C-alpha cells in the first residue's frame, strides 16, 4: 500500500523527529519537542503518524524532567490520547499538564476534553473534592467556547452531568438561551426526579433572570410548587405579564388566593375564575356556526328501551355541553323526567348541568325551578346539575356552598350523593378550607352507604388533589378503619385509595408513610389501595419501575379474587408515563401484548389504559386495534373498548371514527348492553361538538393539570369494573369529565382586553431540524381567524409579525399586542 | 488518492460525541430485543380456532367423530360426460378417467345431468354428490349488477330514444298485445348504440321501470380474455345467471372486441374472440322463441361482424341519440338539479345555450363542479346560490372547451 | 435512482496499462530471460485486456 | 416422603436503564431509609428387639 | 386474501435530535427500558399462569382429533354445514369442519388442514404466507410526512384541501350530494415527479396510498390496466380508503395522441377506462386518484376536462426561499459544516430541481469521504459549490 | 439390518424440506412427490431442534420425523444463474488503478462500514453503472469486491427471455447472504425499451 509522497516524506520527517526526541541526552529533548508540537497542533485547526509510538511517547513523556518540558510532554500526550486511548489518558495527561488556554488545540480537542472530565466528575468519590475544582475551572472555560462555536447544548449536557446548573444560569446570555431552555424542558420529562427537579428549579432561574415570566410559569406548574408560583407572580410587576398569569392559573383550573393589593386585581381573579370562559367560548362557536343543538337521534343515523333512551339523553348533553341551548331538555324536560323511567331521572338533571356547565349565571336560573322537584332523583339531580354548572369555573360568592347547603349532609342518600358530588366538582382544585372543613365531617358519617363513603372520598381527593391534606388522609385511613374489611372489600371501597391518590398527585416519596399506615389492611384491598395511591403519586414522572413493578404483580395467578388489582396495574402502567410520545405509543404495545397474551382480568383493564394514553387523540392503530378487541368474548373486556374508543375519539368529532361506531351500533343493535354504550362512546366522541379537548396535557400538551386527571382518573377507576357499576347504579360517576372538558381554541384578546380577529397559521408541527434545542417547526399553514380547533399534533403559529404574544405557547387563551415594527 | 486502509478507522474514532458508541450500543439492543420479541409472539399458532369453535361446536365435532365412518364420500369431483338410454353413464373425470358408475341408490338419474360435477366414493366410484357449484369468480360478480336500478325522471328524457325502445323492451316485459295483434312475438332486438353519452342511461331507466328481472352489465373487453374457451363459458355462465336471475335482460355493452373489428388479421389475430362469437350466438339464438328473456347490446360504433346480417332476424331495431339538444339539455339539467342543495331559480337555460350538444355525462359533470365551487366557497347552501352556479359552470366551461 | 450514485466509465487500456496486463498475466508462465514486453503492449494498437 | 415442591411460574423483571437509574434513586434511599450431630453420630449404634429383620 | 397486517414495529421515529446528545441518549434508554419492561411483562404474565386448568381443554378433545398426519389444501366453497375444499393434487372435500373451525378466518381460497385417512378438514393456516399474484398494497401508507419536504407551502395548501374534502368535512359534499372523486392533476419539470411523490405523502399520512408508474401501453388483449386498477381501489375501499398515484402514465399510458384508430388499442381501452372510474356515476369510493405528469401538452381531452377530472394543479420550480429550505432539510442529516454556507450556493442557482439537490447533497459528502474527511469538511463550504457544478445538467453536441 | 430392510419395505424414510417449525412440535415440510405434508416432530429432536431451510427424513404413512438431514436444496440447485464469492484479487487488477481508487470509496466503504456514511447523513450507495467498450469491460472488479467484501458474484447477462419474476428470488432470497454486490452485465434493455 502506497501513501502520497509528501505524507510518506512527512511520515518520515515525524520518524526522525520523534527518534530525536526518543534519544539519550536530553540536551535535544527540548528543541525536538518545540518542532513537534507546532504540528502536531496543525491539523486541528499528524495524528495518524504517531500511531504506533504510543510506547515511546508514554516513555518520553515520563523520562521527562519537571517543568516546561514535562508539561508540554503532557500536553501532546493528552491531545494524542484522543486516538491512543486506552482510558482517559488524555485528561490524567492534561490534568498533569499546563491548564494554560486549552482552546486552541481544535475543537475536537476541547469535546473531547469536556467529555473526560465529565465522565471523571461522575467517576470521582465524595471524599475526592481536590480535582474536582481544576475540572469546575475548565468547564467554566469551555462553556463560553460552547457558546460562541453554537455547542451549548453539550455544554448543557456536561453541567447537568456535573451537576453545574447553577453556574449554567450566570454564563448563559439570552440570544441563546431560549433554544437551551427548550434542550433543558426536553430532558426533564425523563430525568428522575431530584434531577428533574433541579433542571425545573434552573430553568426558573433563567427565565426568571431573562424576564420571561409567562414560560416560567408553565415551568413553575411542572414544578407543581404553588408556593414558587406566588413568588415568581410576585417577581414580575408589569400589567401584560400580570394579566397573562392569570389566564394560565385560570386556564390551568387552580384558583390563587391572593390580596386586593394588586394593580386590576378585580380583572385578574375574573379571568382566573373563567368568568368570561362561557361568553367567549359561546361567542366563538357562534362566530364558527357550530351552535345549533345537535339532535342524539340524527347523529345515531336512525334511517333504517328507558335504558337507550337514557343514553341518548346523555349523549345529548353531552354534545350540548358548556353551551346552554337545548331545548329538549328545557321546554319539555320535566316530561321527559317524567316518561323516563327507575334511576335515571339524576343522570337526565346532571346531563342538563353538562349542557349548563361554566355558565353560572343561566344554569342556575334555569336550574332553580327544577331544584324543587317531587321526585328525590330529580331533585339530586339538579343538585348535581348545579355542581357541573359551578365546576371548573369560579364565582367570587361561591353560590354552589350556599345553595348545597341542607343537601350536604341530608339524610337521603340519593340527595346526599348528588349535593356532594357536585361539590366536589365545583371544588375541584379550590382547595378550599371552608369546603374541606364541610365535607370531611360528611365523610365522617356512619349512617351513609358504602357507595356513598366512596363518593364522599372522591369528592375530598378531587378537591384536594395534589395537597398532600393530612387531615384528609388521617379521615380516609380512620374510616377505612372503623369499617368492616369484609363489607369493605366488596365492590365499592375503590374509591378511598383515589382520593389518597389524588391528594399525593405527582408528589411521591412520602407515600411510604401513607402505605406503611395502610399496611394494616388485609391483602384483598391493601394490595389494590397501595398501588392506586403510588401509581397515582407518581404519575406523569417516566418512572419505569413504579411500571415494572404492576408488571410483576399483574402478572401473578392471583386466583376472595383478589386479581382485581391487577386492573389498576395497568391502569399504572399508562398513568406514570403519560406525558410524552415516548412512553405512551410503546406502553401502548405493551397493552397490545397485554391482550395479546394476558388474564380475562388483565385483558378487562386494558383498553382503560389504551383510552388515558391517548383521550381526545384519535391515532389510528389505537383505533384499529380497539376495534378488533370490541367483539371480545368477555362483554367486560367490549365494554372497555366501546369506551375507549369513545375517549380516545372524544372531542374530536372524528367523521370516520364515528362511521366505525356506527357500525358497531349496527353490529350491537341486538344487544342492548353494549348499544346503549355505543351510542355513549358516539356522544363523547361529539362531546361539546369537538369545541373542548379531553386530554389533561395542556399548555402545548406537557402540562398535567391534577383537577382534570383526577376526574379521568376517576371515570378509569369506575371504567375497571362497570359491568357491575355501570349497570347497577353508577350512572352519575360519567360527570366526571367536566374535570377534564377544556376548550382547545385560541381566544385573542388586547391589552384593553376586547376580543381581536388577527389571524394566525395552523397546521402540523412536528420536528425538522435537530441541530439544537430548536422550536418545533409547524408545516401546512391554513391560516384563518383566531378561533381555531387545536387538536393534537398540530399547532398555531402568527401570521405575521405584526401582533407580539404575551406567551409563545399560543392555545386557549392569549394576548396579543401591537408591535413597536408593526406598519 | 484513496488511502482509506487504517485512516478510515482513525477519523470513524477521530470525532463522534463523548457517547455516540453508547447509543450505538443501546440502539443495538433496541433491535435486539425488537427481534426477541417479533420471536417472543402471543397467539404462536397459526392454526386458528383455539376455543370458540373448539368448546362447544368441538362437542359436536364428537358427534362428526362418531358419524366419521359416514361424510367420508368426499374423495374426488369431476364433471360427468353423457350417458346411455338410461342406467349407464359414460363420463370423463377429472383422473382423465373414462369411468361410468352404476349412479348411488340415494341419487336419481334425473338430477346428474351432463356436464355437471359429482364427487365420487373411491371405494366404488358411485354417484353420490352431484354438486351444482354455479361458483361465479370475482369477475363474473362484477358482469352480473345490481337489480334496483331505481326510477328517475327517464333519466333526461330524450323523448325519441326512450320511446322507440319502450316498444322493444317495456311493451314485452309487459306482454299485453305481443302475443296475437302483433306478430306471434315482439321485435327480436335491441341495438342501443350511440357515441359516449346517453348509451345504457335508458337502459337502466327501463330497468327500473319494469319488474325485478334487472339487467347486469357485461363489459366486451373483459369477456375478451387470454387462452381458449374462458371467453365462451364466461357467456355460457352470463346466460345462466341471467336465466337463473327472473329471465332478466342481459347488457352486452362495448361490442367492439368480443365481436372484433370487421376483419381478423390472418384468422389468427383475434380467434378467441371468433370462439366466443359462435358461442355467443349458439346461446342468444333463441331456438324457440320467447317472450320472457330480454337481450340489448350497446357500442358507440356500429363495429359488429358478418352476424350484423343474421341479426335482423335476431338483433333488430337499432337506435340512437347521444345529440341533446337544447330542450334536452336543460331537461337533464332539471333532472341533475334535483339532486344537491340546489334549485332551478338559477337561470340554467342560458348555460344550456353555452353548451352546444354537452351530452348528459358533461352536465351532471358541471353539476358536479357547480357543487365542488359551493363547497370550495364553504357555502353549503345552493337553491340561492345561482350566480355563483352560473360563474363556475361557464368557467369550467371554458376549461372544457380550453385549458 | 439506482445509477445517479456514480457513472464511472472504463477507458481503453493504454500502452503502459497494456504493459502491466502482460505482467500480471505473464507472471504465472515461464518465458525466455530476455524480453521487451513494454514494445510487445505498443505494438497492439489499441485492443483491450481481453 | 416428601416432595418439597414450589409452583411459583416466577421470573424476574427486566429493567435497564431508567428503570435502574431511579433504581439507584430507591438505592439512595434504602441506604437509610448442626456440626457435632452430624459428624460423629451416625444412628448406628441403636438396640433392637428379639424379632428384627437382621442380614 | 389479504386484509392487514400486524404493525408491531417502528418504534417512535421521533428522536428529536438525530444526532449523537445527551437528550437523544436519555431518549433511546426510554425506549430500551419500555422494551424490557414488555418483555418483561410479557415473560412475566405468560409463565405466571393465572391457572392450571387440565390441558387447556387443547389436547384432551380436539388436537387428538385432529391427527398427527395433516395435509395442506386451499378452501373452495362453503355451505351451511359442511365445506366445500379442494385440496391438493386437484382434490375436492365437502366436509363439516368442527374442530377448531374460525370461520372468519378460514374464508374461500386459503390453505387449510386434511387429517388423512377419513380426510376431514381440521384446522386452517391463517398466515398461508403466499398472496403473490399482484402486490402493489405492499408500499401502503408510506411513513413520509409533511415534514419532509418544504418551501411548497401553495401547493401543500391545495392538495390536502382537495384530499381533505373527504375524511375531514365529509357531510360538506354530502349535502351537496356530488361526492366528487376527482382527484388531482399535477404538473411539473421533468426534474421533478418523485416530489409529486413527495408532495402525495402529505396526504399518504392518512390511510393507504397505491402506485401505478410506467405500466405498459396496455397491448394485452384483455386489456384491464386502468381495470385491475379499478378493482385494487375497490380493495382500498375494502381496507382505508387509498390514493392512485399513476405518475408518468398519465401521460404515455393516456397521451393525446392525433392518432384516432389503430393506435395500440390504449387510447380505445385505458382513456376510455380511466374516464369511466374517474366518473363518480360508475364507481363510489373515497379514493382519490393522482394523476402527476411532466408533460403538460399530452393531457388528452377527456382528462383535461375538470368537469371529471378536477382540481388542476401546477408545480412549479423551486424559489430562493424554497431552495433554502430542502438544502437545509437534505444538508440536515450530514451536518454540512459550521460556517452555514447556504445562500451562496442558490443565489445565482436557476432551474435546480428537487432530485438536482438531493444529488449535489449527496455528491458533497461523497467527494469529502473521497479524501477530505475532515468530519465537517471545511472544503465542504467550497466543494459544495464544486460539486453542485458537477457537470451533467445538459450536454449535446454544439449546435450553436 | 433385516428389521432395516423391513422398515425400507414401507418406503423406509421419506425425505422432507423443512421449512416452517410450529410451536406445537409442527413441520410444514415439503416432500418431492407430493409436496407439503403437516406433521408432528419426533422425540429425540425438540421443537427448537428444527432448523428451517434443511432436509429432513419422514415416515412412511404418519410421516413423523426421523433425522434432520443436511442440505439438499443447496447442492442441486447451488447454480443458476448466480455465482458465490471468488478470489480475483485486486493485485490482478491492473491498468485501472485511478479507477478502482473510485470504486473502492462508492462500493468498499458502504459495506465495510456503514456507521460513517450514517455519521456522514449521506448513507446511500446503492448503484454503479461501470461503462466501457467491450473486452476489458466484461466481469472484473464484479469478482475483485466480491472478495474484498464477501458479498457474492451473482452475474445475470440481462439478455434473458418473461422479465417478470425470476429476479424476485434473486433479490431477496437466493442471496444466500445480507452482503451482495449482484454483479448485472451489459445493459441489453435498450432506452425506452
Ligand atoms: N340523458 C341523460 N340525462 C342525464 N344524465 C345523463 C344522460 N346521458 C348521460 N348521462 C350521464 O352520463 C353518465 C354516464 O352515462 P351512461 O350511463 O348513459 O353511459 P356509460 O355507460 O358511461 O357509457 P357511454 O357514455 O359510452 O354511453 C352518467 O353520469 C349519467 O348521469
Ligand atoms: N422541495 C423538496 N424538499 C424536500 N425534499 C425534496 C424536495 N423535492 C424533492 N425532494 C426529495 O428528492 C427526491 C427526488 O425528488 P423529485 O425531483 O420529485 O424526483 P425526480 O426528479 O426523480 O422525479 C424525492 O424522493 C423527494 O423526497
Ligand atoms: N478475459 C480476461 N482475462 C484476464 N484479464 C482480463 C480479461 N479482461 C480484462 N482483463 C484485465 O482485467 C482488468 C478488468 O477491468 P474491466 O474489464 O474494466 O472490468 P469489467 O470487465 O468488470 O468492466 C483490465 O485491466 C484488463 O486488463
Amino acid at each position: 500500500q502506497e501513501l502520497s509522497e509528501e505524507d510518506k516524506q512527512l511520515q518520515d520527517e515525524l520518524e526522525m523527529l520523534v527518534e530525536r526526541l526518543g534519544e539519550k541526552d536530553t540536551s535535544l529533548y527540548r528543541p525536538a519537542l518545540e518542532e513537534l508540537r507546532r504540528q502536531i497542533r496543525s491539523s486541528t485547526t499528524p495524528l495518524k503518524f504517531l500511531r504506533p509510538h504510543y510506547g515511546k511517547l508514554k516513555e518520553i513523556y515520563e523520562n521527562m524532567a519537571p517543568g516546561e518540558n514535562k508539561r508540554f510532554a503532557a500536553d501532546i500526550i493528552s491531545v494524542l490520547a484522543m486516538t491512543m486511548s486506552g482510558e482517559r489518558e488524555c485528561l490524567k495527561y492534561r490534568l498533569v499538564g499546563s491548564q494554560e488556554e486549552l482552546a486552541s488545540w481544535g475543537h475536537e480537542y476541547v469535546r473531547h476534553l469536556a467529555g473526560e472530565v465529565a465522565k471523571e466528575w461522575q467517576e470521582l468519590d465524595d471524599a475526592e473534592k481536590v480535582q474536582r475544582e481544576p475540572l469546575l475551572t475548565l468547564v467554566k472555560e469551555i462553556v463560553p467556547y460552547n457558546m460562541a462555536h453554537n455547542a451549548e447544548h453539550e455544554a448543557c449536557d456536561l453541567l447537568m452531568e456535573i451537576e453545574q446548573v447553577d453556574m449554567l444560569e450566570k454564563d448563559i446570555d439570552e440570544n441563546a438561551y431560549a433554544k437551551v431552555c427548550l434542550y433543558l424542558t426536553s430532558c426533564v420529562n425523563y430525568v428522575p426526579e431530584p434531577e428533574n427537579s433541579a433542571l425545573l428549579r434552573c430553568a426558573l432561574g433563567v427565565f426568571r433572570k431573562f424576564s420571561r415570566f409567562p414560560e416560567a410559569l408553565r415551568l413553575a406548574l411542572m414544578l407543581n410548587d404553588m408556593e414558587l408560583v406566588e413568588d415568581i407572580f410576585t417577581s414580575c410587576k408589569d400589567v401584560v405579564v400580570q394579566k397573562q398569569m392569570a389566564f394560565m392559573l385560570g386556564r390551568h383550573g387552580v384558583f390563587l388566593e391572593l390580596s386586593e393589593d394588586v394593580e386590576e386585581y378585580e380583572d385578574l381573579t375574573e379571568i382566573m375564575s373563567n368568568v368570561q370562559l362561557n361568553s367567549n367560548f359561546l361567542a366563538l362557536a357562534r362566530e364558527l356556526d357550530i351552535m345549533e343543538p345537535k339532535v342524539p337521534d340524527d347523529i345515531y343515523k336512525t334511517h333504517l328501551s328507558a335504558r337507550m333512551n337514557l343514553a341518548s339523553s346523555f349523549v345529548n348533553g353531552f354534545v350540548n355541553a358548556a353551551f346552554g341551548q337545548d331545548k329538549l331538555l328545557t321546554d319539555d324536560g320535566n316530561k321527559w323526567l317524567y316518561k323516563n323511567k327507575d334511576h335515571g331521572m339524576l343522570s337526565a338533571a346532571a346531563s342538563l348541568g353538562m349542557i349548563l356547565l361554566w355558565d353560572v349565571d343561566g344554569g342556575l336560573t334555569q336550574i332553580d325551578k327544577y331544584l324543587y322537584s317531587s321526585e328525590d332523583y330529580i331533585k339530586s339531580g339538579a343538585l348535581l346539575a348545579c355542581g357541573i354548572v359551578n365546576s371548573g369555573v369560579r364565582n367570587e360568592c361561591d353560590p354552589a356552598l350556599a345553595l348545597l347547603s341542607d343537601y350536604v349532609l341530608h339524610n337521603s342518600n340519593t340527595m346526599r350523593l348528588g349535593s356532594i358530588f357536585g361539590l366536589g366538582l365545583a371544588y375541584a382544585g379550590s382547595n378550599r378550607e371552608d369546603v374541606l372543613t364541610l365535607l370531611l365531617p360528611v365523610m365522617g358519617d356512619s349512617k351513609s352507604s358504602m357507595e356513598v363513603a366512596g363518593v364522599t372520598a372522591l369528592a375530598c381527593g378531587m378537591i384536594a388533589v395534589g395537597s398532600c391534606n393530612g387531615d384528609v388522609t388521617s379521615t380516609i385511613l380512620q374510616t377505612i378503619m372503623e369499617k368492616s374489611e369484609t363489607e369493605l372489600k366488596d365492590t365499592y371501597a375503590r374509591w378511598l385509595p383515589l382520593g389518597l391518590g389524588l391528594n399525593h398527585l405527582g408528589k411521591g416519596e412520602a407515600i411510604e408513610a401513607i402505605l406503611a399506615a395502610l399496611e394494616v389492611v388485609s391483602e384483598p384491598f391493601r394490595s389494590f389501595a397501595n398501588t392506586l395511591v403510588d401509581v397515582c403519586a407518581y404519575a406523569g414522572s417516566g418512572n419505569v419501575l413504579k411500571v415494572q413493578q404492576l408488571l410483576h404483580i399483574c402478572s401473578e395467578h392471583f386466583d376472595a379474587d383478589m386479581g382485581a388489582h391487577q386492573g389498576v396495574a395497568v391502569l399504572g402502567i399508562a398513568l406514570i408515563a403519560m406525558g410524552e410520545e415516548i412512553g405512551a405509543e410503546m406502553a401502548l404495545r405493551t397493552f397490545g401484548h397485554l391482550l395479546r397474551y394476558g388474564e380475562p382480568t388483565l385483558r378487562r383493564a386494558v383498553p382503560l389504559a389504551l383510552a388515558l394514553i391517548s383521550v381526545s387523540n384519535p391515532r389510528l392503530n389505537i383505533l384499529d386495534t380497539l376495534s378488533k378487541f370490541s367483539h371480545d368474548a368477555d362483554p367486560e373486556v367490549s365494554y372497555n373498548s366501546i369506551f375507549a374508543m369513545g375517549m380516545v375519539g372524544s372531542g374530536t368529532n372524528n367523521a370516520r371514527l364515528a362511521a366505525m361506531l356506527r357500525q358497531l351500533a349496527q353490529y350491537h343493535a341486538k344487544d342492548p348492553n353494549n348499544l346503549f354504550m355505543v351510542r355513549l362512546a358516539q356522544g363523547l366522541t361529539h362531546l361539546g361538538k369537538g369545541t373542548l379537548t379531553l386530554c389533561p396535557y395542556h399548555s402545548d400538551r406537557q402540562l398535567m393539570s391534577q383537577v382534570a386527571v383526577a376526574g379521568l382518573l376517576t371515570v378509569l377507576v369506575s371504567f375497571l369494573d362497570v359491568r357491575n357499576i355501570i349497570l347497577g347504579k353508577s350512572h352519575y360517576v360519567l360527570y366526571g369529565l367536566v374535570a377534564a372538558m377544556q376548550p382547545r381554541m385560541l381566544v385573542t384578546f388586547d391589552e384593553e382586553l376586547r376580543p381581536l380577529p388577527v389571524s394566525v397559521r395552523v397546521g402540523q408541527a412536528v420536528d425538522v431540524v435537530g441541530q439544537a434545542g430548536k422550536p418545533k417547526t409547524i408545516t401546512g399553514f391554513q391560516t384563518h381567524t383566531t378561533p381555531v380547533l387545536l387538536a393534537h399534533g398540530e399547532r398555531a403559529e402568527l401570521a405575521t409579525e405584526e401582533f407580539l404574544p404575551v406567551t409563545p405557547i399560543l392555545e386557549g387563551f392569549v394576548i396579543l399586542r401591537k408591535n413597536p415594527n408593526y406598519d | 488518492r484513496a488511502l482509506d486502509e487504517g485512516d478510515i478507522a482513525l477519523l470513524k474514532t477521530y470525532g463522534q460525541s463523548t457517547y455516540s458508541r453508547q447509543i450505538k450500543q443501546v440502539e443495538d439492543d433496541i433491535q435486539q430485543l425488537l427481534k426477541k420479541i417479533n420471536e417472543l409472539t402471543g397467539i404462536k399458532e397459526s392454526d386458528t380456532g383455539l376455543a370458540p369453535p373448539a368448546l362447544w361446536d368441538l362437542a359436536a365435532d364428537k358427534q362428526t367423530l362418531q358419524s366419521e365412518q359416514p361424510l367420508q364420500v368426499a374423495r374426488c369431483t369431476k364433471i360427468i360426460n353423457a350417458d346411455s338410454e338410461d342406467p349407464k353413464y359414460i363420463i370423463n373425470v377429472k383422473q382423465f378417467a373414462k369411468f361410468v358408475v352404476d349412479l348411488s341408490d340415494q341419487v336419481a338419474p334425473t338430477d346428474i345431468e351432463e356436464g355437471m360435477r359429482v364427487g365420487v366414493d373411491r371405494n366404488k366410484y358411485q354417484i353420490h354428490i352431484p354438486l351444482p357449484p354455479k361458483i361465479d369468480p370475482t369477475v363474473t360478480m362484477m358482469q352480473v349488477e345490481e337489480k334496483p336500478d331505481v326510477t328517475y325522471s327517464d333519466v333526461g328524457g330524450c323523448k325519441e330514444q326512450i320511446e322507440k325502445l319502450r316498444e322493444v323492451v317495456e311493451t314485452p316485459l309487459l306482454h299485453p298485445e305481443r302475443f296475437v295483434n302483433l306478430g306471434i312475438e315482439p321485435p327480436k332486438g335491441v341495438l342501443l348504440f350511440g357515441p359516449p353519452g346517453t348509451g345504457k342511461t335508458l337502459c337502466a331507466r327501463a330497468v327500473a321501470n319494469r319488474t325485478d328481472a334487472c339487467f347486469i352489465r357485461v363489459i366486451g373487453s373483459e369477456l375478451v380474455q387470454k387462452y381458449v374457451g374462458e371467453g365462451a363459458r364466461m357467456v355460457r355462465e352470463l346466460f345462466e345467471m341471467a336465466r337463473t336471475k327472473k329471465a332478466c335482460l342481459i347488457f352486452f355493452d362495448e361490442i367492439d372486441a368480443i365481436g372484433g373489428a370487421r376483419f381478423d388479421d390472418g384468422a389468427g389475430g383475434d380467434n378467441e374472440v371468433q370462439r366466443t362469437m359462435l358461442e355467443l350466438i349458439n346461446q342468444l339464438d333463441g331456438f324457440d322463441p320467447r317472450g320472457n328473456i330480454k337481450v340489448l347490446m350497446a357500442t358507440n360504433r356500429p363495429d359488429t361482424l358478418d352476424p350484423a346480417l343474421m341479426r335482423p332476424g335476431r338483433l333488430d331495431r337499432k337506435i340512437e341519440f347521444s345529440l341533446p339538444d337544447l330542450e334536452g339539455r336543460t331537461h337533464i339539467f332539471k333532472i341533475h338539479a334535483r339532486s344537491m342543495s340546489v334549485e332551478r331559480d338559477i337561470r340554467f337555460e342560458l348555460l344550456a345555450r353555452l353548451c352546444p350538444n354537452s351530452t348528459g355525462a358533461e352536465i351532471r359533470s358541471v353539476c358536479t363542479e357547480a357543487g365542488m365551487f359551493a363547497i370550495r366557497a364553504r357555502r353549503k347552501i345552493a337553491t340561492e346560490k345561482d350566480f355563483l352556479e352560473a360563474v363556475n359552470k361557464v368557467i369550467k366551461s371554458y376549461a372544457k372547451f380550453s385549458a | 435512482p439506482g445509477r445517479i450514485d456514480r457513472k464511472i466509465e472504463f477507458p481503453p487500456p493504454n500502452e503502459e496499462a497494456r504493459l502491466d496486463i502482460l505482467k500480471i498475466h505473464s507472471r504465472k508462465m515461464n518465458l525466455t530471460r530476455g524480453i521487451n514486453l513494454r514494445k510487445i503492449a505498443e505494438l497492439m494498437p489499441g485492443a483491450s485486456g481481453a | 416422603e416428601v416432595p418439597k415442591e414450589k409452583e411459583k411460574e416466577k421470573v424476574s423483571t427486566a429493567v435497564l436503564s431508567i428503570t435502574a437509574k431511579a433504581k439507584k434513586k430507591e438505592k439512595e434511599k434504602e441506604k437509610k431509609e448442626e456440626k457435632e450431630k452430624k459428624k460423629e453420630p451416625e444412628p448406628n449404634f441403636q438396640l433392637l428387639d428379639n424379632p428384627a429383620r437382621v442380614m | 386474501k389479504k386484509t392487514k397486517g400486524p404493525d408491531a414495529a417502528s418504534k417512535l421515529p421521533l428522536v428529536t435530535p438525530h444526532t449523537q446528545c445527551r437528550l437523544k441518549l436519555l431518549k433511546l434508554e426510554r425506549i430500551k427500558d419500555y422494551l424490557l419492561m414488555e418483555e418483561e411483562f410479557i415473560r412475566n404474565q405468560e409463565q405466571m399462569k393465572p391457572l392450571e386448568e387440565k390441558q387447556e381443554e387443547e389436547r384432551s378433545k380436539v388436537d387428538d382429533l385432529r391427527g398427527t398426519p395433516m395435509s395442506v389444501g386451499t378452501l373452495e366453497e362453503i355451505i351451511d354445514d359442511h365445506a366445500i375444499v379442494s385440496t391438493s393434487v386437484g382434490s375436492e372435500h365437502y366436509v363439516s369442519i368442527l374442530s377448531f373451525v374460525d370461520k372468519d378466518l378460514l374464508e374461500p381460497g386459503c390453505s387449510v388442514l386434511l387429517n388423512h385417512k377419513v380426510h376431514a378438514v381440521i384446522g386452517v393456516l391463517m398466515d398461508d404466507t403466499d398472496p403473490l399474484v399482484t402486490v402493489m398494497k405492499v408500499e401502503k401508507a408510506p411513513q413520509e410526512t409533511y415534514a419532509d419536504i418544504g418551501g411548497l407551502d401553495n401547493q401543500i395548501q391545495e392538495i390536502k384541501e382537495s384530499v381533505e374534502l373527504p375524511l375531514t368535512h365529509p357531510e360538506y359534499y354530502e349535502e351537496m350530494g356530488i361526492k366528487p372523486p376527482k382527484g388531482v392533476i399535477l404538473y411539473g419539470p421533468p426534474g421533478t415527479g418523485k416530489t409529486l411523490l413527495a408532495k402525495a405523502v402529505a396526504n399518504q399520512t392518512s390511510a393507504t396510498f397505491l402506485r401505478v408508474v410506467g405500466s405498459e401501453l396496455i397491448q394485452k388483449y384483455l386489456g384491464d390496466g386502468p381495470k385491475l386498477v379499478r378493482e385494487l381501489f375497490r380493495v382500498a375501499e375494502e381496507h382505508a380508503p387509498s390514493i392512485v398515484f399513476i405518475d408518468e402514465i398519465d401521460a404515455i399510458g393516456t397521451k393525446r395522441y392525433d392518432s384516432n384508430s389503430g393506435g395500440e388499442r390504449e387510447i380505445q381501452r385505458t382513456m376510455l377506462e380511466l374516464l369511466n372510474q374517474l366518473d363518480g356515476f360508475d364507481s363510489r369510493g373515497d379514493v382519490k386518484v393522482i394523476m402527476a405528469t411532466n408533460r403538460i401538452e399530452t393531457l388528452d381531452p377527456a382528462l383535461i376536462r375538470p368537469g371529471r377530472i378536477d382540481r388542476k394543479i401546477e408545480f412549479p420550480l423551486p424559489d430562493e426561499k424554497t431552495k433554502k429550505r430542502i438544502f437545509q432539510i437534505h444538508t440536515s442529516r450530514m451536518t454540512l459544516a459550521d460556517d452555514v454556507t447556504l445562500d451562496d450556493l442558490i443565489m445565482a442557482k436557476d432551474d435546480l430541481s428537487g432530485a438536482d439537490i438531493k444529488a449535489i447533497c449527496t455528491e458533497a459528502g461523497l467527494m469529502a469521504l473521497r479524501e477530505r474527511r475532515m468530519k465537517v469538511t471545511n472544503e465542504d463550504f467550497k466543494k459544495s459549490k464544486e460539486n453542485v457544478l458537477y457537470k451533467k445538467q445538459e450536454g449535446t453536441p454544439e449546435g450553436l | 439390518l433385516r428389521e432395516e430392510l423391513q422398515l425400507l419395505q414401507e418406503q423406509g424414510s421419506y425425505v422432507g424440506e423443512v421449512v416452517r417449525a410450529m410451536d406445537k412440535k409442527k413441520v410444514l415440510v415439503k416432500v418431492h412427490p407430493e409436496g407439503k405434508f403437516v406433521v408432528d416432530v419426533d422425540k429425540n429432536i425438540d421443537i427448537n431442534d428444527v432448523t428451517p431451510n434443511c432436509r429432513v427424513a419422514l415416515r412412511n404413512d404418519s410421516y413423523t420425523l426421523h433425522k434432520i438431514l443436511p442440505n439438499k436444496v443447496d447442492p442441486l440447485v447451488s447454480l443458476m444463474m448466480v455465482e458465490k464469492v471468488p478470489d480475483s484479487t485486486y493485485e490482478m487488477i491492473g491498468g485501472l488503478d485511478k479507477q478502482i481508487k473510485e470504486i473502492k470509496e462508492v462500493i468498499e466503504l458502504p459495506v465495510k462500514h456503514p456507521e460513517l456514511f450514517e455519521a456522514l447523513g449521506i448513507a446511500q450507495p446503492k448503484g454503479v453503472l461501470l461503462y466501457g467498450p467491450p473486452g476489458t469491460g466484461k466481469t472484473l472488479l464484479a469478482r475483485a469486491v466480491a472478495h474484498h467484501t464477501d458479498c457474492t458474484f451473482i452475474r445475470v447477462s440481462g439478455s434473458e427471455l418473461e422479465g417478470a419474476r425470476m429476479v424476485r428470488e434473486l433479490f431477496v432470497m437466493a442471496r444466500e447472504h445480507a452482503p451482495s454486490i449482484i454483479f448485472m452485465d451489459e445493459i441489453d434493455s435498450i432506452g425506452s425499451s
